[PDB]
């Protein structure tokens, strides 16, 4: 019977917890206690981005680097080069309610969806010129929250319906779904070998899944609030997480719980976007506070703060050369940042 | 995409005609337009630019007085009125399309062409012909007198094939850069000032004239050609 | 030649 | 009756005023939410209240450098210098009280045309308005200071000071109508402030501008009658009260602005 | 009811996972970090002629 | 610069130029986000406005006004996230079904929630509370009763203010000024003042319910302009 399940769910949710504690046999704080300040990181402004009409919600990098896909409530992509602050596209969405963008790692497609559950992947790099819907997958019972390219024919996606999909685009239908979520999932994050994914939700959990066999691998649950937002450090063993909470977290996948809570008491709101830095040894944050905190990832201290937008600073993105941030705003405007020493 | 030139035919010396190119199946305002012109045995030339909005229109000293280059987006339209025409108009003339923004391949393709019969940075290719056979690793030289390596990082070569009963179609765009159709058999290298092609397995379909052309500045001049006889 | 604040603080 | 406003009073207000106007013009720059056709005026104004308080100030310098014998010039020289900054204090007040009217008319269009605001309204239209105006009023200043000696240009100063008085008594009158119909209309789904508003704005707007116009009126009506000799002598008085404008104008149209308020805690940070 | 069998059969896959200690992990983020950092334009910001955004 | 960064910014420019129209359609429209439980009837106001997707976008114009009401649907029913998007609409519109007394408690809390909700501290709320005709229907048939579910419909009586249609009854008039009060004693309860809700009764036969609307952001635009500008 029922009441057998849910002891028996709370004895192993005990196993695990004891498990957990008996890998805690020090802390990051304590290992790294050692190692030098980053001290202060004083990034500046490099450009700002002009064209977007309404809020922001997303922005993602290309591999390239320089090439910068941007969605907001105006019901655009921007792809802006970063270099120039040239519009190398501007695409007219079929919703204006979009809420993700990705660019896939060959920038021959950018996907995005919102609250039309639906994603949209349009392919750049026509022959007839003009950015079209390559494919409208459909299938998800809920708003699309995240999604990332895997490949020019996978990508996975998050969904308010609880669940994650890979979908095969070529074909529009989800190769697999991930249903361990109990809340909206809101964040996402590809490992960078990209067969490890970790999606957080708004059930203070993030859940690591296996792309290819389907199930969840483990489950981290240090969090208050809903998990605004995901981001693997590059290692692809660890990850942190965002929340309503004001703190983000580190997580590491072997040691399966928090490494290091990155909290400062004069923060009261909640994180918006999180990536780290090529080393990982930077945490960028973004807030309801109209800042992006520069967190270091190994004391967890305030390195830095990034000041410049006049409202929710809603996406972060580091490039994958790590020559500057990105940063979407609630103001429509999308600022790249890096010091010049 | 299917280019489409209209007009051409014979004219008197002082005349006036206008050539016209329909678009047909691209997004055709949002391309920068180019007409280029090739002489009976002579290499390419280009002629016009007009731009995306026809914000920009660009000529040739050997036409900026005479010709005026216009379009009409909404027929999908391309125009090239041209007045005063002279024995040395004598060409095929090509509409080409051309797109740019980071990574674009512009001039990538060309239109059929239309023969009018009437009654700089100079790029060098010092072989007017190779004699090649199936299979070979040929490579094709071109020469720049500026280098056409800009600042920017970019080194504007392009290189071209025309086929014996064909337009001319891009094959590299940047030096290095393949265009999205191309077989990978050809490549392209250069250090700015000095360039070459490369075909590591020729093949009949490679059989042509090979030009390069520089995008660095207007009036965007083509090379002489390297025809490959097989 | 005077030089005086604003303009028409003095009548005619 | 003389309230003998010194030039270290003209200099004090008009440091001050210029400070707050350039740090409001650096507020609504370097925040892109106030780069909006209602800001945009505001940003105007305060340009034209600090243009007018640096053009008295600069004039209060050249007068304290004569006086103390620190600046020797001949007659000719400084009467263009006293025609130039005239020029640009006259000018700047023509703007000032034309972007107090601007910004009646903006608001007026976002209440009474709230719907269409944004197309009636535009950053386009804001920036012709903002140049007519500037450019409109050098014209009529220049022409102004060119025949200062005839009484045309001091009736078509007061003319205008009146038409916006009438202007923005229309205006804030029939918002103060519909703020009443809200009002009651609150009242009646819930189950005093606007005239303190208005108040303030065309109080501060008449008690500090009319003077000057009252003055004008009497150069005009009155130049030797005694009574009107006795308000001559508060003159500067009067441009201390522009000056007063140019001081609480910030007040009254910026920081009343919460995003304003928050950007300017940042400048000043 | 077999949504709680499901969840009673993944926590019993969280608990078997192989665990590394925190010490290890930490010590793998921190070799991470100084073995990548010269690498980190952010961390340690490139020269101004080397900077993609100036000069 | 280049030829090409030359042609490039161009491009740049012209897609300028087309996000500032844009802009001017953006700015000219007005974006609603239709609230209101399945019984609401929301569905046929949009239809009656109008003559697995997870969003519906309903474009109305009254008098030159474009208007784009956003019928969220498909959702799950969590909408505490979805609705952070919806900040710096003009209005939430908020369908009630009036006759469905035990899904009217929990259309009343839904209401507090918007309502209290830190991204909705602004944006006003246009109850509808439709379905007038079935409420009619119901209270005259008299089968069950306010009463049966609010006892406090005994110590409240009509307000002196109120004004029924010729044809309607006085405990017509009753069930609906409770409701009406009901909702307006949340907002009146949490509201600095910021934002205000603007019951109106409307039924399926109802024409009039895009110049209600229309109405209503004139007032809430309004509002807002005069707290702006100290004048409310
Ligand atoms: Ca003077």
């Amino acid at each position: 019977e029922l009441d057998q399940l849910r002891q028996e769910a709370e004895q192993l949710k005990n196993q695990i917890r004891d498990a957990r504690k008996a890998c805690a046999d020090a802390t990051l704080s304590q290992i790294t206690n050692n190692i030098d300040p980053v001290g202060r990181i004083q990034m500046r402004t490099r450009r700002t981005l002009r064209g977007h009409l309404a809020k922001i919600y997303a922005m993602h990098w290309g591999t390239d680097s320089r090439l910068l896909v941007s969605a907001s409530q105006d019901g655009k992509l921007i792809i802006w080069d970063s270099y120039t602050t040239n519009k190398v596209h501007a695409i007219p969405l079929r919703s204006s309610w979009v809420m993700t963008c990705a660019y896939a790692p060959s920038g021959n497609y950018v996907a995005c969806g919102g609250l039309d559950n639906i994603c949209s992947i349009y392919n750049l790099k026509t022959r007839e010129g003009n950015v079209r819907v390559s494919r409208e997958l459909a299938g998800h019972t809920g708003y699309l929250s995240c999604c990332r390219f895997l490949d020019d024919n996978q990508i996975v996606t998050s969904s308010g319906d609880t669940t994650c999909a890979l979908w095969d685009i070529e074909t529009g239908q989800q190769t697999t779904t991930f249903t361990g979520h109990t809340g909206d999932v809101m964040s996402l994050s590809l490992a960078p070998d990209t067969r490890l994914f970790v999606s957080g939700a708004c059930d203070a959990s993030a859940k690591l899944w296996d792309v290819r066999e389907g199930m969840c691998r483990q489950t981290f649950t240090g969090h208050e609030s809903d998990i605004n937002a995901i981001c693997f450090f590059p290692n692809g063993n660890a990850f942190a997480t965002g929340s309503d909470d004001a703190t983000c977290r580190l997580f590491d996948l072997r040691a399966d719980q928090e490494l290091m809570t990155y909290s400062h008491d004069n923060i009261i709101c909640g994180i918006t976007s999180v990536s780290f830095s090529k080393s990982g040894r930077l945490l960028l944050a973004g807030y309801d506070d109209f800042n992006c905190n520069v967190w270091d990832a190994l004391k967890a201290d305030r390195a830095g703060v990034l000041a410049g937008h006049d409202n929710r600073v809603s996406c972060l993105g580091v490039t994958d050369d790590g020559m500057a941030v990105a940063t979407g705003s609630w103001d429509s405007f999308l600022k790249i940042w890096n010091g010049s020493s | 995409v299917q280019l489409v030139e209209s007009g051409g035919g014979l004219v008197q010396p002082g005349g006036s005609r206008k050539l016209s190119c329909s678009a047909s199946g691209f997004a055709f305002s949002s391309f920068g337009m180019h007409w280029v012109r090739q002489a009976p045995e002579k290499g390419l030339e280009w002629v016009a630019y007009i731009s995306s909005g026809s914000g920009t229109i660009y000529y040739a000293d050997t036409v900026k007085g005479r010709f005026t280059i216009s379009r009409d987006d909404p027929k999908n339209t391309l125009f090239l009125q041209m007045t005063s025409l002279r024995s040395e108009d004598t060409a095929m003339y090509y509409c080409v399309r051309s797109i740019y923004y980071y990574g674009s391949s512009p001039f990538d393709f060309w239109g059929q062409g239309t023969t009018l019969t009437v009654s700089d940075i100079v790029m060098t290719q010092a072989t007017s012909s190779v004699p090649v056979t199936p299979g070979e690793s040929v490579s094709i030289s071109c020469r720049s007198s500026k280098s056409l390596l800009h600042s920017n990082g970019n080194t504007y070569l392009y290189w071209f094939l025309q086929r014996p009963g064909q337009s001319p179609q891009l094959l590299i765009y940047r030096m290095s850069n393949l265009a999205s159709g191309v077989p990978d058999r050809f490549s392209g290298s250069g250090s700015g000032t000095a360039f070459t092609l490369t075909i590591s397995r020729l093949e009949a379909e490679d059989v042509g004239v090979y030009y390069c052309m520089q995008h660095l500045e207007y009036p965007l001049t083509f090379g002489a050609g390297t025809k490959l006889e097989l | 030649y005077s030089l005086e604040h604003x303009r028409w603080g003095k009548p005619v | 009756l003389e309230v003998s406003i010194s030039d270290g009073l003209f200099l004090s207000l008009g440091l001050v005023s210029l400070v707050e106007n350039a740090l409001v013009v650096a507020t609504i720059a370097k925040n892109r939410n106030l780069h909006s056709p209602m800001y945009c005026f505001i940003c105007c104004l305060a340009l034209s209240d600090l243009l007018v308080s640096g053009s008295n100030v600069l004039e209060t310098a050249v007068i304290l450098l004569l006086e103390a014998g620190a600046l020797v010039a001949r007659a000719a020289v400084l009467q263009q210098l006293d025609n130039v900054i005239d020029v640009i204090t006259c000018s700047s007040m023509l703007s000032s009280l034309c972007f107090l009217g601007a910004i009646a008319v903006d608001r007026y269009i976002s209440i009474f045309y709230a719907l269409r605001y944004h197309s009636i309204v535009t950053l386009p239209r804001a920036r012709r308005a903002v140049a007519a105006i500037w450019v409109a009023s050098v014209v009529f200043s220049t022409l102004f200071i060119a025949y200062y000696d005839h009484v045309a240009v001091l009736l078509c100063l007061v003319v205008f000071f009146l038409a916006m008085l009438v202007l923005m008594a229309v205006l804030y009158v029939h918002m103060l109508a519909r703020a009443c119909q809200h009002a009651q209309g609150i009242a009646r789904l819930h189950k005093l402030k606007g005239a303190v508003t208005l108040t303030i704005l065309l109080g501060i707007f008449f008690l500090c501008w009319g003077p000057f116009f009252l003055h004008l009126t009497l150069i005009v009506l009155c130049p030797e009658h005694p009574t009107c000799g006795c308000i001559f002598k508060n003159f500067n008085l009067f441009l201390a009260l522009i000056i007063c404008n140019a001081i609480i104008d910030p007040l009254i149209y910026a920081f009343h602005s919460q995003e304003l308020r928050r950007t300017l805690k940042e400048v000043l940070t | 009811i077999a949504q709680a069998r499901k969840l009673v059969e993944q926590l019993k896959m969280e608990a078997n996972i192989d665990r590394i200690k925190v010490s290890k992990a930490a010590a793998d983020l921190m070799a991470y970090c100084e073995a990548h950092a010269k690498e980190d334009p952010l961390l340690t910001p490139v020269p101004a002629s080397e900077n993609p955004f100036r000069e | 610069l280049s030829a090409e960064d030359k042609a490039a910014v161009e491009r740049s420019k012209m897609i300028e130029k087309q996000l500032q129209k844009d802009k001017q359609v953006y700015r000219a429209t007005h974006r609603l986000l239709l609230l209101g439980a399945d019984n609401s009837g929301k569905s046929t106001i949009v239809k009656q406005m109008r003559i697995t997707s997870g969003i519906f976008e309903t474009k109305f114009q009254v008098d030159k006004v474009n208007f784009h009401m956003f019928d969220v649907g498909a959702q799950r029913d969590e909408r505490r996230k979805w609705i952070q998007c919806f900040n710096d609409v003009t209005a939430i519109i908020f369908v009630v079904d009036s006759s469905d007394y035990n899904r009217l408690q929990e259309a009343l809390n839904d209401f507090k929630s918007i309502w209290n909700n830190r991204w909705l501290r602004t944006i006003s709320v246009i109850l509808f509370l439709n379905k007038q005709d079935l409420l009619a229907e119901k209270v005259l048939a008299g089968k069950s009763k306010i009463e049966d579910y609010f006892p406090e419909f005994a110590r409240y009586t009509t307000p002196e203010d109120a004004t029924p249609e010729p044809g309607e009854d006085p405990r017509v008039t009753r069930a609906k000024y409770f409701i009406r009060d009901e909702f307006l004693r949340i907002s009146t309860a949490s509201g600095d003042g910021r934002h205000y809700c603007y019951p109106h009764f409307t039924c399926s036969v109802d024409t009039e319910n895009a110049r209600r609307i229309f109405n209503d952001c004139r007032d809430i635009i309004q509002r807002m302009h005069l707290r702006q500008y100290e004048l409310l």
